[PDB]
């Protein structure tokens, strides 16, 4: 069903994210883990993004999406929802598009390319294709590991979810 | 998209 197709697609993308393998003297590039995009970077068609989209009824979400085009005439992207049920190709300003990392940072070689404990991030919430505010609880220790995060969640008395796992592909700066 | 509100 659609649920399964979606979750499978998310796994595929998380798992296929290449590990950055430098040699002595190299630094992790832009979009390796937590290293931000260069100033005035523009994502390429096919690249995955978090995209701030307003529904017809006004609800704003950061959704998982893919760049379709960028117009230098208007400085706007087109992006497509990675969910087939999202039938609208969205036009967005650069401020509504955050490139996802193109490399996984290896905690054993480039730990400065990971988010620090208690950093505020946007992270994809389990069983969804959307990003929400969270604090880093634990970084990955090994290249296969997920982040552990605490989502802001007003259904808890302290305002945070328990530790939930999110892959490096799906954690970006807030 | 699949939202948290839908998910929960």
């Amino acid at each position: 069903g659609r649920r399964g197709v979606l979750m499978t697609l998310l796994q595929q993308s998380a798992m296929t994210l290449p590990l950055w393998i430098g040699k002595p003297g190299d630094k992790p590039p832009p979009l390796c883990g937590a290293i931000p995009a260069s100033g005035d970077y523009v994502a390429r068609p096919g690249d995955k993004v978090a995209a701030r989209v307003k529904a017809v009824d006004g609800d704003e979400q950061w959704i998982l999406a893919e760049v379709v085009s960028y117009s230098h005439a208007t400085n706007k992207y087109e992006v497509d929802d990675i969910d087939e049920e999202g039938k609208e190709r969205h036009t967005l300003s650069r401020r509504r598009v955050i490139p996802l990392p193109q490399w996984k940072a290896n905690p054993e070689t480039d730990p400065e390319a990971l988010f620090q404990k208690e950093q505020l991030v946007l992270a994809l919430y389990p069983q969804t294709t959307c990003f929400y505010r969270a604090l880093i609880h634990a970084p990955p220790q090994r290249p296969q590991d997920d982040y552990s995060v605490l989502f802001e969640d007003t259904s808890y008395a302290d305002g945070y979810s328990p530790p939930l796992n999110v892959a490096q592909r799906y954690v970006v700066a807030c | 998209a699949r939202t948290k509100q839908t998910a929960r």
